[PDB]
């Protein structure tokens, strides 16, 4: 089995456009997700709120939809609750709150895209392990 | 090791327990006898490093059995007085332990385990307030079996839905 | 009965320690 | 002599059937208190709320245990590392409920066993011996400190100290595996090499000395009669033993110096056991065994399990089941 | 917690004022005096004995340093060293109390599966403390938690109304940087997957110092016993023609 | 006969839909738009004699009512079960991942 | 004047209700046009009595003294709720929230341990009619809910539970199930308790009142494995009444 | 409980004083060889 | 120190062993029915 | 039959204890210098 | 507790039979010349 261009092709937006990430973007996305996110989101779960995970189906039902690059990039700038109702930058890492989450200070737009593409590609590789928790370890 | 705990409760088995006593007993004997000889040595050279003051062909004991014997008689209550017995016992103890553990494993070949105390189970089944470390370790065993079997025993094709997996609260 | 048995064996072992120490055959240089 | 002088002379006397000594003046009463309390608690103590969740665990013989299941149960997680002497309880009944005997026992025991070690130095000095038997005993002693004191300190509670009982010991081991992966820790591995190797070398030394005993007896008598307590002459032939063992393996792998051999017999188990004790005492601060969970990944990113991942599944079973009513939050952080 | 409890810099600085003066006075003392009779009769006076005394002392200091870095968050600021073990466990209870209270839970009256409060309960002296296993850690004190404490312990009015976003963040940060991790620096519980490269400096510093303190106690015993024997003249073994036990009466 | 009341509840609509009177609050993550804002209002204003009564919660915006109408087919109501609602269990039922 | 956490910690005082001076014998006016609440209700039990259960059934069982074994962890506090003024001038306290329960274990002569969920959950308590001021003659009487001492996830030592756990005695795989049904099928109890609050002290100026209470409720039934005991709890209380 | 406490405190202090005074009582001299 | 002069050897000859065993076994054979009851 | 569950060990010890006492006495009489 | 009824006699003879064997051999050793 290989990490092919097809595995690396993920939805860019809600309107049916895809983007095919390069192998180097995939590696950058793993590295940056580890750097900024994995302390709470290791393996696709969320340690400080296990009810919400990073599974693609879960992301699709979030408001606005988060199952595409644009929805994820926007999440990393201006995160909301799952129903879109509250802006949570004050308690969740984001560019808007890079002042209180200093790890977000170095993240560039290109970095956000790489992290987004990691979130979307990993379940295509790992299936139920992604967002599964210890049951699937 | 972990398979034998979760499936055979092998810690509970008195043949394994005799094995443990002869392994740890043998390690104890190894340490205490080496230390005793090294600490009851005769001064046989002028060197502060005392290894050179021994000669393979020498007739005389290199350490004082009499002083060793007094020391342990007064520290522990008893002591060896017979060097032939001492060294025979050093063979006997770990050798006997290993042979006992082997006998228990022959029973385990047949799943003939010491898994349970029946009196304990009858009481605990009728009395939901009765708890011992023995009942606690069986809960651990049931977790080991359910959590490890599907990947550890792939020929069984086990599929255990999340909802059947034994778990306590939160974890 | 079971508790009595366990405590009985234990108490015998404690007695045995007493005799093995204070009523040992004395070691003799000879 | 005056009274004090005479007392000192008696305390330090080399002629008492059991040596007393200054370490012994602390050792004797502390070990007696620990022993008496243990015996009574093991027989007759009521159930103890070890995990502080009002779920008392029965340790004693009269409350439904046998020798294998019985224990003196650790003090309550509600207490933590607070010092809980009898006089801190409103009553003996409360003291018993909360596992007060465990603290009384392990504190008197650790003090008395430390004095046992000092007493070994002390007698060796009175007898004109070299002094380091006590350094050998520091290995099991350090291991007892690890499981009854250092681990509770690191985790924040004496409720995580090893129970005083056969099954409770196995409980402590299985939970320790779940939480630290001790088997995959090199200090426990050195421990195993220390005790398996101590047993191997014990049997080896036994069998080689026994194999080379010099004929002094007839076949109708025990060869043990061939050795007399205090004789000056060695009772086996070291040269034949070395002649044997150097050929079993090869010449230079065998010891021809008895002092060297005996030092090795002391050092191998003692050093391994010091590492075992240090494994427990450093996993006490959650520096844990090697973690190779999902270390091997294929070209696509699929996890290819190894035996480390199978271990991990057994460990998960232990983790999710232990103290099944005590956790309310998703991570077991102590 | 003895000295490890020191919790404010005024006490730290004042202690060093004392210690600096004690040490200078003591030093002048020892330059101006020679040891008294009772000290002369109590000690062994040799290079190896003095080494032994210092090994003993360094061993003691090592164990204290271990406990200092494990529990103290004043001279070992959690900003720099990460949360203490007690701190991170408390931060977990705080995290889920905030979470479920935002969802509508009344966290004061929420009874957990055992009958004890799921979020909040009493210590054995009655103070209101977080519940679950962190009951053991209720002596924990930290700047992000203290604003919620009243005279009787955690205050339910303050919990319901006064928890600020910076407290939520810090409790979340500390909960997810608890000092648990593997020898190859995989962060988290022993069954956690590879992903996070983390072992707390508190675990590195506590474990190393325990190991060092332990081997220094051993070296203390080794050298103290050797200094005694050398001083009395039998460190190289028993004189075969003057074996002390041989002039002693039988034990029996 | 003694009955396990949770198992028994699983053979009613509680076993098929989100029971506004009993179901734990994480269940509202299943559908777009319900969590956490509406989920909290719903649990907080329970029990309901019928599913439609969820439309009567005070303070609701028009968008919120519309989200509720679109999701009524995923809701049910059954009698309140003490074992499911005590313990603050509708907010935290001891299940994480 | 006022104690900090550091002054209190580890003394036992955190498990004690506030007291009022012997001087506090005043009267707190109730304006029937005003709405009120209890901002803090505290209950500090000083005695737990358990009703012995005779074989006799001739002659009535007495409530006997017991020894507390769970230490200073017994009081209910920070409780709040509406204090309604009713049309006949009686007051009704409607408990809303707070630390309104404590598991407690007390031990009878001879060793039997009696756990209970000491509680005023959902308390609705009312005074006599026409209470135009709260005075040392006011009392409140009412009822509260006593849910199962363990909640539905609680697992017995063999892993059996109501909302989780095995549903049978898996260590006795071929035992006849009928004799074990009571242990295997967990049940969640919900019963009523009763309490009287007797005011002994009132500070007219601050709205603070203190007195003695006595409540009666059932103890733990171990998720239906055995019959609960009847418990009577006595102690002192404090409340602060506020316009709201 | 208060009497128990005081009693144990006195007992412990007693033995500790024995240990400390005892080791202060010319301990280096109590060996079979060189006493000075 | 000095040995105790009051010590004596004890004897049980074969006939007495057989007599004694007969007594014990016959008493057991007699009383066992009452022990089991 | 519903026998007393202690009859077995009572009969066994009744036999064993005094029989062993006699066998001990007998064997050490034979072993005496004679 | 519902123990195995034979465990008492099994345990008693397990101790008594070999212990008595040893005491017999010990005592007749002592009584030798
Ligand atoms: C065969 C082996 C047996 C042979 C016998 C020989 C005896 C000696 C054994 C030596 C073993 C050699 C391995 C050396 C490589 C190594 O270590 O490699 C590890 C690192 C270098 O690798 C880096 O190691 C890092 C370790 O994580 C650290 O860095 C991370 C990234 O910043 C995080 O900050 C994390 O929190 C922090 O812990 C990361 O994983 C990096 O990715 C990786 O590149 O070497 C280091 O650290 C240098 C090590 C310094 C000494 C450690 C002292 C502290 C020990 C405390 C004592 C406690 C008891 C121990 C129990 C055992
Ligand atoms: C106090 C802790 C403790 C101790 C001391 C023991 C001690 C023992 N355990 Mg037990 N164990 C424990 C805890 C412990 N256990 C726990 C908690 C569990 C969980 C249930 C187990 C589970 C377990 C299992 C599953 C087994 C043991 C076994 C044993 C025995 C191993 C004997 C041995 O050396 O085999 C080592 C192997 C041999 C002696 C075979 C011969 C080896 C040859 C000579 C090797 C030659 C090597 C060669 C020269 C080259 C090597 C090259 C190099 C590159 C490697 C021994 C009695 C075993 C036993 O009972 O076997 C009968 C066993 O199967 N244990
Ligand atoms: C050698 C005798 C000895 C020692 C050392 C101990 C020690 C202990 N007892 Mg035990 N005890 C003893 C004999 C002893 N007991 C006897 C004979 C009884 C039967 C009456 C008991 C009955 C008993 C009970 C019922 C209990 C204890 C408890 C304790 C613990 C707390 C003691 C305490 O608070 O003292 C405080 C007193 C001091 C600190 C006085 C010291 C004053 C000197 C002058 C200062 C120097 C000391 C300093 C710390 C440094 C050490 C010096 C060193 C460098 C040489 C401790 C493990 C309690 C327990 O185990 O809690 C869990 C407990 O409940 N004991
Ligand atoms: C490295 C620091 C150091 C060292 C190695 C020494 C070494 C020495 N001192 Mg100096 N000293 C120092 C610093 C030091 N001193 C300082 C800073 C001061 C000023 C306060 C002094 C003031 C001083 C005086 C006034 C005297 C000495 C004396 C001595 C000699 C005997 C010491 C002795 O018996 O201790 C052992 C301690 C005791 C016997 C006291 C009782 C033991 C109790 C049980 C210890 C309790 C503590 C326990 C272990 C727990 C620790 C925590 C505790 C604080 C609660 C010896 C040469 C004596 C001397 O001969 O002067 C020439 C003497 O009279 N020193
Ligand atoms: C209230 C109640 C009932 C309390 C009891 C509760 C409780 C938990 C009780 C424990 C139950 C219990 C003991 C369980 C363990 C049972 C168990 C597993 C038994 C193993 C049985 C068995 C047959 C195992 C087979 C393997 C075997 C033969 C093991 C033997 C191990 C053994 C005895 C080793 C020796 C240990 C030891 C301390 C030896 C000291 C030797 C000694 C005096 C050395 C000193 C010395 C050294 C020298 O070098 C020289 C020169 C001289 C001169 C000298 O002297
Ligand atoms: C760690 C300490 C090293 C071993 C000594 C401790 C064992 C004690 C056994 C009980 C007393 C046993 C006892 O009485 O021993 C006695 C024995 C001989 O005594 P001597 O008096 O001849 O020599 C020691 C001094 O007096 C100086 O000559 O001591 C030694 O040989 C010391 C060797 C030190 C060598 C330097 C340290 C090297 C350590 C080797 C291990 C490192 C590898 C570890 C890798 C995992
Ligand atoms: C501070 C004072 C501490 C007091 C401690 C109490 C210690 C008791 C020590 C054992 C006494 C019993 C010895 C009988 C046997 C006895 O009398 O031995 C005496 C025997 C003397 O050996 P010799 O060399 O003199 O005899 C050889 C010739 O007779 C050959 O026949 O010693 C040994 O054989 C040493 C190895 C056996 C060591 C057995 C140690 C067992 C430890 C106890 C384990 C059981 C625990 C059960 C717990 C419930
Ligand atoms: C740049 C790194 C991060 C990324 C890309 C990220 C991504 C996300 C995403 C996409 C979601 C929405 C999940 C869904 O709709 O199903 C989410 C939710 C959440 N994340 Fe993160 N996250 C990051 C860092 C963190 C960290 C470090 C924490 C822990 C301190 C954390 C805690 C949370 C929490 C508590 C939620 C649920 C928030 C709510 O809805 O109330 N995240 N995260
Ligand atoms: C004088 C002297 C001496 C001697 C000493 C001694 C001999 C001591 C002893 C001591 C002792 C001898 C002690 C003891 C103690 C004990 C204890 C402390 C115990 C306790 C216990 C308890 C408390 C219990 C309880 C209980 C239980 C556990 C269960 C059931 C119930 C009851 C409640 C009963 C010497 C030689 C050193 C020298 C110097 C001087
Ligand atoms: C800085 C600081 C501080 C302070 C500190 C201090 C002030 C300290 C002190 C310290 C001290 C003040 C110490 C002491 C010590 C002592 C010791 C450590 C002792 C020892 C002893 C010994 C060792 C002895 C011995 C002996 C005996 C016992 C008997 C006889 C013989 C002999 C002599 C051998 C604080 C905490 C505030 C805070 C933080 C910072
Ligand atoms: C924690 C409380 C303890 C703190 C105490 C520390 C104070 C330090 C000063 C103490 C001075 C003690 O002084 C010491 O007393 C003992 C007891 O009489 C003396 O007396 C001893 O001398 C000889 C030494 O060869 C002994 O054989 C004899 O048995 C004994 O009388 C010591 O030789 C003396 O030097
Ligand atoms: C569970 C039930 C157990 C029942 C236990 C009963 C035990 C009874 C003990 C009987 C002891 C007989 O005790 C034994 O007496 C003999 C002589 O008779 C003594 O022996 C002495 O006399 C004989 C004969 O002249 C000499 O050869 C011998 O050298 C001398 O020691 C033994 O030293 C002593 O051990
Ligand atoms: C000599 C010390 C004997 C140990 C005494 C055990 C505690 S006393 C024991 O306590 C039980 C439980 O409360 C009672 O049921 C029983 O009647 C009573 O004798
Ligand atoms: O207590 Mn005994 O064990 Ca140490 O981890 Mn947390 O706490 Mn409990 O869980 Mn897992
Ligand atoms: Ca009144
Ligand atoms: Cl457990
Ligand atoms: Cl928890
Ligand atoms: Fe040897």
């Amino acid at each position: 089995a290989e990490l092919t261009p097809e595995v690396l092709t993920v939805p860019l937006n809600s309107e049916g456009k895809t983007i095919t990430l390069t192998e180097k973007q995939y590696l950058e996305g793993k590295r940056l997700f580890q750097y900024a996110c994995a302390s709470c989101h290791v393996g696709g779960i969320t340690k400080t709120n296990p009810s919400l995970d990073l599974r693609t189906e879960t992301l699709a039902l979030a408001t606005p939809p988060r199952d595409n690059i644009e929805g994820l990039v926007d999440y990393m700038k201006n995160p909301t609750t799952y129903d879109g109702e509250q802006e949570i930058a004050e308690v969740h890492p984001s560019l808007r709150s890079a002042d209180i989450f200093p790890k977000m200070r170095n993240l560039t737009e290109k970095d956000l895209v790489a992290i987004a593409g990691h979130i979307l590609v990993e379940p295509k590789i790992l299936g139920d392990k992604w967002g599964g928790g210890k049951v699937y370890y | 090791l972990l398979f034998f705990q979760g499936f055979h409760n092998w810690t509970l088995n008195p043949f394994h327990m005799m094995g443990v006593a002869g392994v740890l007993g043998g390690a104890l004997l190894c340490a205490i006898h080496g230390a005793t000889v090294e600490n009851t040595l005769f001064q046989d050279g002028e060197g502060a490093s005392t290894f050179r003051a021994f000669n393979p062909t020498q007739a005389e004991e290199t350490y004082s059995m009499v002083t060793a014997n007094r020391f342990w008689s007064q520290i522990f209550g008893i002591a060896f007085s017979n060097k032939r017995w001492l060294h025979f016992f050093m063979l006997f103890v770990p050798v006997t332990g290993l042979w006992m553990s082997a006998i228990g494993v022959v029973g385990l070949a047949l799943n003939l385990r010491s898994y349970d105390f029946i009196s304990q189970e009858i009481r605990a089944a009728e009395d939901p307030e009765f708890e011992t470390f023995y009942t606690k370790n069986l809960l651990l065993n049931e977790g080991i079996r359910a959590w490890m079997a599907p990947q550890d025993q792939p020929h069984e094709n086990f599929v255990f839905p999340e909802e059947v997996l034994p778990r306590g609260n939160a974890l | 009965m079971e508790t009595i048995t366990y405590v009985f064996i234990f108490a015998c072992i404690i007695a045995l320690f007493f005799f093995a120490i204070f009523f040992r055959e004395p070691p003799r240089i000879t | 002599a005056n009274l004090w002088e005479r007392f000192c002379n008696w305390v330090t006397s080399t002629d008492n059937r059991l040596y007393v000594g200054w370490f012994g003046v602390i050792m004797i009463p502390t070990l007696l208190a620990a022993t008496i309390c243990f015996v009574i608690a093991f027989i007759a103590a009521p159930p103890v709320d070890i995990d502080g969740i009002r779920e008392p665990v029965s340790g004693s013989l009269l409350y439904g245990n046998n020798i294998i299941t019985g224990a003196v149960v650790p003090s309550s997680n509600a207490i933590g590392l607070h010092f809980y002497p009898i006089w801190e309880a409103a009553s003996l009944d409360e003291w018993l409920y909360n596992g007060g005997p465990y603290q009384l026992i392990i504190f008197h025991f650790l003090l008395g066993a430390s004095c046992y070690m000092g007493r070994q130095w002390e007698l060796s000095y009175r007898l004109g011996m070299r002094p380091w038997i006590c350094v050998a005993y520091s290995a099991p002693l350090a291991s007892a400190f690890a499981v009854f004191l250092i681990y509770p300190i690191g985790q924040g509670s004496f409720s995580d100290g090893m129970p005083l009982g056969i099954s409770g010991t196995f409980n402590f081991m299985i939970v320790f595996q779940a939480e630290h992966n001790i088997l995959m820790h090199p200090f426990h591995q050195l421990g195993v090499a220390g005790v398996f190797g101590g047993a191997l070398f014990c049997a080896m030394h036994g069998s080689l000395v026994t194999s080379s005993l010099i004929r002094e007896t007839t076949e109708t008598e025990s060869a043990n009669y061939g050795y007399k307590f205090g004789q000056e002459e060695e009772t086996y032939n070291i040269v034949a033993a070395h002649g044997y063992f150097g050929r079993l393996i090869f010449q230079y792998a065998s010891f021809n110096n008895s002092r060297s051999l005996h030092f090795f017999l002391a050092a191998w188990p003692v050093v391994g056991v010091w590492f075992a004790a240090l494994g427990i005492s450093t996993m006490a601060f959650n520096l844990n065994g090697f973690n190779f969970n999902h270390s091997v990944i294929d070209a696509k990113g699929n996890v290819i399990n190894t035996w480390a991942d199978i271990i991990n599944r057994a460990n998960l079973g232990m983790e999710v089941m232990h103290e099944r009513n005590a956790h309310n939050f998703p991570l077991d952080l102590a | 917690g003895w000295i490890v409890s020191v919790n404010n810099l005024e006490d730290v600085v004042g202690g060093h004022i004392w210690i600096g003066l004690i040490c200078i006075a003591g030093g002048i003392w020892h330059i101006l005096t020679t040891p008294f009779g009772w000290a002369r009769r109590a000690f062994i006076w040799s290079g190896e004995a003095y080494l032994s005394y210092s090994l003993g002392a360094l061993s003691m200091m090592g164990f204290i340093a271990t406990c200092f870095v494990w529990f103290n968050n004043t001279v070992y600021p959690s900003e720099f060293y990460g949360p203490t073990g007690p701190e991170a466990s408390q931060a977990q209870a705080m995290t889920f109390l905030i979470r479920d209270q935002k969802l509508g839970a009344n966290v004061g009256s929420a009874q957990g599966p055992t009958g004890l409060g799921k979020y909040l309960m009493r210590s054995p002296t009655g103070e209101i403390i977080f519940g679950g296993e962190t009951m053991r850690f209720w002596d924990f004190r930290g700047p992000w938690l203290e604003p919620l404490r009243g005279p009787n312990g955690l205050d339910l009015n303050k919990i319901k109304n006064d928890i600020q976003p910076w407290q939520e963040r810090r409790a979340a940060e500390y909960m997810t940087h608890a000092p648990l991790g593997s020898l190859n620096s995989v962060g988290g519980v022993a069954t956690e997957i590879n992903s996070v490269n983390f072992v707390s400096p508190r675990s590195w510093l506590a474990t190393s110092h325990f190991v060092l303190a332990f081997f220094f106690l051993v070296g203390h015993l080794w050298h103290a016993g050797r200094a005694r024997a050398a001083a009395a003249g039998f460190e190289k073994g028993i004189d075969r023609e003057s074996e002390p036990v041989l002039s002693m009466p039988s034990l029996d | 006969e003694l009955v396990n009341v949770v198992d028994e509840k699983l053979g009613t609509a509680y076993g098929e839909k989100i029971d506004l009177n009993n179901t734990n609050i994480a269940a509202f993550i299943q559908y777009r738009g319900l969590y956490p804002t509406l989920a909290k209002l719903i649990v907080k204003n329970a029990p309901y004699e019928s599913v439609e009564d969820v439309l009567n919660i005070p303070g609701l915006t028009e968008r919120q009512k519309q989200i509720l109408r679109e999701n009524l087919e995923h809701f049910t109501v059954t009698e309140v079960e003490t074992a499911l609602v005590e313990g603050g269990d509708r907010y935290n039922n001891g299940l994480y991942k | 004047q006022t104690l900090t956490y550091d002054d209190i910690v580890g003394t036992g005082l955190a498990n004690k209700c506030p007291t009022l001076d012997d001087t506090a014998r005043g009267a707190y006016p109730i304006d029937s046009s005003q709405t009120y609440r209890i901002a803090r209700l505290c209950l500090q039990p000083t005695t737990f009595l358990v009703k012995e259960e005779p074989k006799n059934k001739r002659q009535e069982a007495e409530f006997v003294p017991t020894k507390l074994v769970t230490r200073e962890t017994t009081s209910l506090d920070q409780i709040q709720g509406e204090l309604k003024v009713n049309s006949d001038g009686s007051l009704t306290f409607v408990e809303e929230d707070g630390i309104d329960f404590q598991p407690v274990t007390v031990q009878m002569a001879g060793g039997e341990r009696i756990p209970l969920l000491f509680t005023v959950k959902n308390l609705v308590a009312s005074t006599q009619p026409n209470v135009t001021s709260i005075t040392t003659s006011t009392d409140f009487k009412g009822e509260f809910n006593v849910p199962s001492y363990r909640t539905a996830n609680f697992l017995d030592p063999k892993g059996r539970g109501l909302a989780s756990g095995y549903d049978s005695a898996i260590a006795l795989p071929q035992a006849k199930e009928e004799e074990l049904a009571r242990a295997n099928v967990k049940r969640f109890s919900l019963t009523k308790g009763q309490i009287s609050l007797n005011v002994a002290k009132v500070d007219g100026r601050t709205g603070e009142i203190a007195g003695t209470f006595e409540s009666e409720q059932l103890s733990d039934d171990d998720m239906g494995a055995h019959e609960p005991h009847e418990v009577k709890i006595q102690g002192v209380f404090y409340a602060s009444i506020e316009p709201a | 409980m208060e009497t128990l406490k005081i009693t144990v405190y006195i007992v412990v202090t007693f033995f500790v004083l024995l240990f400390v005074f005892g080791f202060l009582s010319g301990d280096p001299a109590r060996n079979p060889k060189r006493k000075d | 120190m000095e040995p105790n002069p009051n010590r004596q050897p004890v004897e049980l000859n074969r006939t007495s062993l057989y007599l004694g065993l007969l007594l014990i076994l016959v008493l057991a054979l007699l009383f066992s029915s009452y022990f089991f009851n | 039959m519903e026998v007393n569950q202690l009859g077995l060990i009572a009969t066994a010890l009744f036999v064993l204890v005094p029989s062993v006492f006699l066998i001990i006495l007998y064997v050490q009489t034979e072993s005496q210098q004679k």
